[PDB]
């Protein structure tokens, strides 16, 4: 039981670190995405 | 009936343990290469943030001395 | 006539190279302005 202990532990690690990566891929890209509707922005009062 | 239904649903319940060892070596070894992948997306995240702040830095500097003309 | 002129400091002020002063600084602020957007639109788009 040892073995499965460290297999729960494993999965539980696991999905915490890509639930961490996906966030921070998703608030760049927001972040990013931010950015070039900004630009659009400033463009178009040019 | 509990017990039936969590004796039979314990994974790895009818899993032999050894293909459980090569599941876990190999999810150990992907999740080296997941870190290593993290390494370069944040550097290079880093690195567009740094650009960021550079063009912020110009264009500061450019305000600035655009009032101050005057 | 005088007592009006008296009351309103506006027309009075209103009663020439400034208005070509503030032209010009109107345009080198634009320009810079569009310079400095041109080169965010630039840097950004990468």
């Amino acid at each position: 039981q040892s073995r499965e202990s460290l297999i729960m532990l494993l999965e539980e690690q696991l999905e915490y670190k890509r639930g961490e990566i996906r966030e921070i891929e998703q608030v760049c890209k927001q972040v990013h995405d931010k950015l070039t509707s900004i630009q659009d922005t400033l463009r178009t009062g040019s | 009936r509990q017990i039936n239904k969590l004796i039979d649903s314990l994974p790895g319940v009818d899993v032999s343990a050894e293909e459980q060892l090569r599941k876990i070596d190999m999810l150990q070894k992907k999740l080296v290469e997941v870190e290593d992948e993290k390494i370069e997306a944040i550097k290079k995240k880093e690195k567009l943030l740094r650009h960021v702040d550079s063009l912020i830095e110009d264009f500061v500097d450019g305000i600035a001395n655009s009032k101050k003309s005057t | 006539c005088k007592s009006l002129i008296s009351e309103n400091e506006d027309t009075k002020d209103l009663l020439p190279s400034e208005w070509q002063d503030i032209i010009h600084q109107r345009e080198q602020e634009l320009q810079i302005k569009r310079d400095v957007l041109d080169d965010l639109y630039r840097k950004l788009q990468r």
